[PDB]
């Protein structure tokens, strides 16, 4: 069994483009 | 930073420790010839709780095993998983204890705590800081039990700041194992009231139950009540080991939960449990969960929580969920079934999330409460004790190694507070 | 012949078990290169880390790691080769990854951007000076791959 | 010129700390690496060249969400050892955090506060982020503010507590441990502004139509109100206000200094086009009983000071015009003593958003504060829930056995019923 586990942290502070 | 150390005592401690050992090395992905076969770097950076490292990249669980005799130990070390632990931590006896508590606890347990005691002493100071200790016994054994006890006893002496958590089963209501069950229950019980800080209470008659009727099993074998009982510990201790939403350790429980310092008797209880072939009809969601912890059929103790008021309950959830969902389902149970919490205490429900879920599985939940139905097992104990003791039935066989009467009346009378307390806090 | 994009799925997700250990790889690659001493210089090829691995670093996880780090850089390397088999911006893009995948390449200065976050894991010292190119050079080749099968179709 | 430093303090502060420092971020344009390729000197500082790092402390005593913190993506920010752990938490005991835990890292964490300080010239004040119903996040809190008011006592303090929801809570001591810590910091505080999570989960509900709202979000909400709050000191604008007013504008008594924020307007992107968001509709929003931030209803109190933070593209005509209608408006009540209540500040930097938030991008925002006289039944109800708990002497012995006396327990007592007192006869 695959182990496909994460923690919510970092799968919302993704890294998010920076405006211009 | 926080370590914690195992305690085995008694064969069904032994069978306990063996099964939950077997469940937490899945967990971490650890395989039996003890090298690291993970998938993830979250599964090695808490490893520290319940391993420890030795060489290159061999881990050996720091476990403690006390038994008299070496028989269940052979069997242990003889079968799977038995070649991760230590071979200097392997304590045992020659004679036995003949389910004698004065024999456990008075003749041959002076002669096995100075090196069990070296042992645990060792493997505390290992460390940098302990967090606590835990302990899986038998209360009618009676090796498990006056070892337990003793060792329980000795740790409290040389430790007094440290939480004690122990997972002792109960006797089983409708039919017994051994004649001389509640001798050793009322003793057990009468030291534990006062040397632990919560216990957790397990039948057999229930695991039973669970077994036949959940999982169709027409075969159920105790490898199957055990893995159930692993699945309970790893679910109460999985806080410490993992990041969470609102994280929740065991000191954080026993505060929550404990009001006085005598009403520290718990009983557990697991979600979801699913047949193998019924679990295509089944949506799993928060809501299922909710529902199904709150049942007298899905907890591991063998009472009706119908005939008593709860006082504290704590719930721990594992996996991705929302928290909107979690407080309203807590706040209907709460305000649906006013007649089943006590007024004079409000918010009788305490929340802890987590974000691994057990392996199988998707999301799953661990129910743990402290209610007045305990009163019913202490006082069936107590009027069998009576029954017996009026008689003086069984009772040479421990005046022959050190007891007295006095012992037997002061355990009774402790019984009988204690019950009385439970009663008129209701 | 429309038939490699499974071996470039299988090459992309023990890409991704990989990139969920890096930080375990990271460890191992420091203590590999604290007994090896040589620390004024940082990683520049493939070829150094298999040294590295010859030489005795034991702790069985960083074998495991390591192992598995070569195993993709071979597949790689075997998908670079075929590529050409089954047949000008493609030329040279495939020249690109021939010349990356290369063992003997110097690869200190390489680095990857949005939308891969890899370098942002690593502490400042170690982005700046040491890992700066190991971590990044699996997601600039599997970008050169996409991009070739891109134009190829 | 002036500065600001943030502490945050229990996991509630980390990770309201860690949302909004992420907004930051975004507004001024830092990438997470801490390369940016001239305002921003309020609340970042400058490494050498090219390097800015963030003026803020985390402080827990579990390490594991601040350990969670240093290995995620914004890591290359923040200062190595500008985040503090410890050993063992406090585990919901007031007496834990305040006497036995806490007082083997206030004097490192002090040390930290005073580096910082010596860096900085035109310091303003302290904002401070924690929990009532938390043991550390009350007990560590107050120890902390304790110190701070011994050291400085000048300089402003503000907190941003999160106040307990009356039916959705979820420990068992948070009654205990709310009325010591607000025994313990009545005397040092001075403006401590009050949110709550069931109010937030029923306005995320309603507007934005999440079934399944999250802390995240909830974190992302408060970030957004305090970006709000302190645009002021980022930017500049027609009319500006600082940090020193707000304490001057919103407290009238020494004892009476507990307001409560709102947000307005909040939707989503389906009901953003089909609406015309104009600064009277918003205005007149921000007064509906089921858009304030705490849980209780604003018709059983009368309204004593209002701040008004409207940000974007305002104009101030119209902005006179709708608060006209409102103090027009008859069924909003105010206090006889108080003619003129009202405080407004204009920004010209239009809310920033979040990409993949579920907040739509819009014009313009009202930020409002309220110091109201409806907080009376929320101190009846908590007290009456302690006395409840007491009487029977429930959960006492923790606090007894770590290095407190039921002298303490009686204080608080006696000191909330005064301050009940003191809100009832001040409403008339
Ligand atoms: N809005 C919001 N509230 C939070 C968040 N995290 C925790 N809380 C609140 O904080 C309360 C717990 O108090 P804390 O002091 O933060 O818990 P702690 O930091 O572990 O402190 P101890 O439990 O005493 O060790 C919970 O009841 C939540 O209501 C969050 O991310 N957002
Ligand atoms: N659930 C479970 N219970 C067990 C197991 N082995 C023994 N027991 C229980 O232990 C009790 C017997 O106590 P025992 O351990 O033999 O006494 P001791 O040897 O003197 O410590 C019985 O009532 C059993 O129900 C096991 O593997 N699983
Ligand atoms: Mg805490």
């Amino acid at each position: 069994v695959p182990l496909e586990d994460l923690t919510n942290y970092k799968m919302s502070y993704v890294a998010h483009p920076l405006e211009k | 930073m926080r370590e914690i150390v195992h305690l085995q005592a008694g064969q069904c401690g032994n069978q306990i420790g063996a099964k939950f050992w077997e469940v937490i090395s899945d967990e971490h992905g650890i395989d039996p010839t003890g090298t690291y076969h993970g998938d993830s770097d979250l599964q090695l950076e808490r490893i520290n709780v319940y391993y420890n490292e030795a060489t290159g990249g061999k881990y050996v669980p720091r476990a403690v095993l006390v038994d008299l005799e070496p028989g269940t130990m052979d069997s242990v070390r003889s079968g799977p998983f038995g070649q991760i632990f230590r071979p200097d931590n392997f304590v045992f006896g020659q004679s036995g204890a003949g389910n004698n508590w004065a024999k456990g606890h008075y003749t041959e347990g002076a002669e096995l705590v100075d090196s069990v005691l070296d042992v645990v002493r060792k493997e505390a100071e290992s460390c940098d800081c302990l967090q606590g200790f835990q302990l899986t016994h038998s209360l009618g054994g009676g090796t498990g039990s006056g070892m337990g006890t003793l060792l329980i006893s000795k740790i409290r002496e040389e430790y007094p700041d440290r939480i004690m958590n122990t997972f002792s089963v109960v006797p089983s209501p409708k039919v017994s194992d051994t004649v001389v069950e509640p001798y050793n229950a009322t003793l057990s019980v009468h030291q534990l009231v006062e040397n632990t800080d919560e216990t957790y209470c397990i039948d057999n008659e229930a695991l039973y139950d669970i077994c036949f009727r959940t999982l169709k099993l027409t075969t159920p074998t105790y490898g199957d009540l055990n893995h159930l009982v692993s699945a309970t510990m790893s679910g109460v201790t999985t806080c410490l080991r993992f990041p969470g939403q609102l994280n929740a350790d065991l000191r954080k429980l026993a505060v929550n939960m404990v009001p006085f310092p005598r009403l520290h008797f718990f009983m557990p209880g697991f979600a979801p449990l699913t047949s193998r072939g019924s679990q295509q009809y089944r949506a799993l969601t928060v809501p299922e969960l909710t529902q199904q912890m709150f049942d007298a059929k899905n907890m591991m103790a063998a009472c009706d929580p119908r005939h008593g008021r709860y006082l504290t309950v704590a719930a721990v959830f594992r996996g991705r969920m929302s928290m909107k969902e979690v407080d309203e389902q807590m706040l209907n149970v709460q305000n649906k079934n006013s007649s089943y919490f006590v007024e004079w205490i409000p918010n009788n429900v305490k929340t802890a999330v987590c974000d691994i879920p057990p392996r199988g599985l998707k999301m799953s939940a661990t129910f743990i409460g402290n209610s007045t139905a305990i009163q019913e097992l202490f006082k069936r104990i107590s009027e069998q004790f009576t029954a017996m003791f009026r008689r003086k039935a069984f009772l040479h066989w421990y005046t022959g190694e050190g007891m007295d009467e006095m012992e037997f009346t002061e355990a009774e009378s402790n019984m009988n507070d204690l019950v009385s307390e439970y009663q008129q806090y209701q | 012949m429309n038939e490699v994009k499974e071996s470039l799925r299988s090459v992309e997700q023990k890409y991704k078990i990989f990139q969920q250990q890096q930080f375990t790889f990271i460890g191992a690659l420091e203590h590999c290169r604290e007994n090896a001493h040589d620390k004024i210089r940082p990683i520049s090829s493939i070829g150094q880390v298999q040294s590295y691995m010859e030489h005795h670093c034991s702790n069985s996880t960083d074998r495991r790691i390591l192992l598995m780090f070569l195993d993709i850089c071979s597949e790689l390397s075997k998908l670079c080769q075929h590529f050409e088999a089954l047949h000008p911006v493609t030329n040279n893009l495939l020249e690109k990854c021939k010349t990356l995948v290369s063992q003997s390449n110097d690869l200190s200065s390489l680095r990857a951007k949005y939308p891969h976050d890899v370098v942002n894991h690593l502490s400042c010292d170690e982005a700046r000076n040491h890992y700066g190119g190991v971590v990044s050079l699996i997601p600039i080749i599997l970008d050169l791959m996409k991009e070739w099968v891109a134009h190829s179709e | 010129m002036r500065e600001c430093i943030s502490i945050h303090v229990g996991q509630a502060g980390v990770q309201i700390g860690n949302a909004c420092w992420e907004l930051y971020c975004l507004e001024h344009g830092i990438q997470p690496d801490g390369q940016m390729p001239d305002s921003f000197n309020t609340f970042f500082s400058e490494t050498g060249a090219g390097k800015h790092v963030p003026r803020a402390v985390f402080v827990d005593l579990e390490p594991t969400v601040v350990d969670e913190v240093r290995t995620g993506t914004y890591r290359q920010l923040f200062h190595p050892e500008q985040l503090i752990t410890g050993k063992e938490d406090a585990a919901n005991n007031y007496a834990r955090g305040h006497y036995t835990i806490g007082k083997e890292i206030v004097d490192l964490v002090l040390d930290r506060i005073r580096k910082l300080a010596d860096l900085c010239t035109g310091l303003q004040g302290f904002l401070i982020f924690h929990s009532f119903g938390g043991g550390t996040g009350s007990g560590f809190a107050s120890l902390l503010m304790e110190r701070l008011s011994v050291d400085y006592g000048k300089k402003s303090k503000l907190e941003f507590a999160i106040y307990p929801a009356p039916q959705v809570s979820t420990a068992v001591v948070e009654p205990y441990n709310s009325i010591l810590t607000t025994h313990t910091t009545l005397e040092h505080s001075d403006c401590a502004f009050m949110v709550d999570n069931e109010a937030i989960y029923d306005i995320c509900r309603r507007n934005l139509d999440i079934e399944r709202p999250t802390y995240t979000n909830l974190n992302r909400l408060i970030g957004q109100i305090v970006s709000s709050i302190t645009a002021s000191l980022r930017f500049d604008g027609a009319l500006n206000v600082d940090l020193t007013e707000f304490q001057t504008n919103l407290v009238p008594y020494p004892r009476i200094h507990f307001p409560l924020a709102t947000y307005a307007p909040v939707i989503s992107a389906e009901k953003a086009y089909h609406e015309q968001l104009s600064v009277a509709e918003i205005t007149n929003a921000c007064f509906e009983p089921a858009n304030q931030m705490v849980k209780c209803d604003p018709r059983h109190g009368k309204y004593m000071a209002c701040c008004m933070l409207y940000r974007g593209d305002v104009v101030p005509k119209d902005v006179n015009a709708a608060i006209a209608t409102i103090k027009t408006k008859r069924t909003i009540q105010f206090v006889d003593w108080c003619p003129t209540g009202f405080k407004v500040g204009i920004n010209y930097q239009p809310p920033t958003v979040v990409p993949g938030g579920d907040l739509a991008k819009v014009q313009r925002a009202v930020c409002m504060l309220s110091n109201t006289t409806a907080i009376a039944e929320a101190w009846a109800r908590l007290d009456h829930k302690l006395d409840l708990m007491y009487a029977k002497r429930a959960f006492v012995h923790w606090y007894v056995g770590e290095g407190m006396e039921e002298g303490e327990f009686s204080e608080a007592r006696e000191d909330l019923a005064a301050l009940e007192k003191d809100y009832e006869e001040v409403g008339v």
